[PDB]
């Protein structure tokens, strides 16, 4: 069952993702063919290690980007800015109560 | 000529941990077939090194699926790769002196 279901997702990622050509289309056959044997493991991993230009872009600036965001260097630079968003806020309360 | 060792070298590329120990010949029987051969050299000849990631990006990028935070795809993606691209160069952000003031 695997390598039908190997064959089918390998001709689905290559045709959705890397955008390869009908002329240059593998084939059911093709894909049978290829994937008997050492075939099924090894592009088991090219269905899951490698992607198109434009998703491996896609992830390294999500990434690149969301990392640097969510670093706690900024998040503690943030929660400073709140805490002297809070001390005159308070400084403006106390003075009106007093 | 040994059309496997195209195969072998892509394979490379993508960072396979036993392309190394796989020979050119022993998939000359892959690359014999024309319907064979319609993708493989496509697949030789397109793709690169840069279409492939790091396990420690998609275990990254995994988790950040995960975390229900929107991808930054197309004009976000632009955005923020310019952005960055931008800050490569001589930035004075991460200053813990006026992290102290």
């Amino acid at each position: 069952m695997e390598l039908a279901q190997e064959a089918r997702e390998l001709g689905c990622w290559a045709v959705e993702e890397m955008g390869v050509p009908v002329a240059a289309r593998a084939p059911e056959s093709t894909l049978r063919r290829l994937c008997l044997g050492q075939g099924a493991d090894i592009w088991a991993y090219i269905l899951q290690h490698v992607h198109s230009q434009r998703t491996v872009k896609k992830i390294r600036g999500n990434l690149l980007w969301y990392g640097h965001q969510d670093s706690p260097q900024v998040r503690r630079k943030l929660e400073l800015e709140a805490a002297v968003t809070r001390l005159r806020a308070e400084i403006q309360e106390l003075d009106q109560s007093l | 000529m040994s059309c496997g060792n195209e195969f072998v070298e892509t394979l490379k590329k993508i960072g396979y941990p036993k392309a190394d120990n796989l020979n050119g010949e022993d998939f000359d029987w892959l690359f014999e077939g024309v319907e064979d051969e319609s993708f493989l050299k496509w697949f030789c000849g397109n793709v690169n090194e840069q279409n492939v990631l790091s396990e420690r990006e998609l275990e990254a990028f995994s988790i950040l699926q995960k975390s229900g935070k929107p991808i930054l795809e197309g004009a976000a993606l632009d955005e923020a790769l310019k952005t960055c691209k931008t800050s490569d160069l001589k930035t004075p952000r991460l200053d813990d002196k006026e992290l102290e003031k």
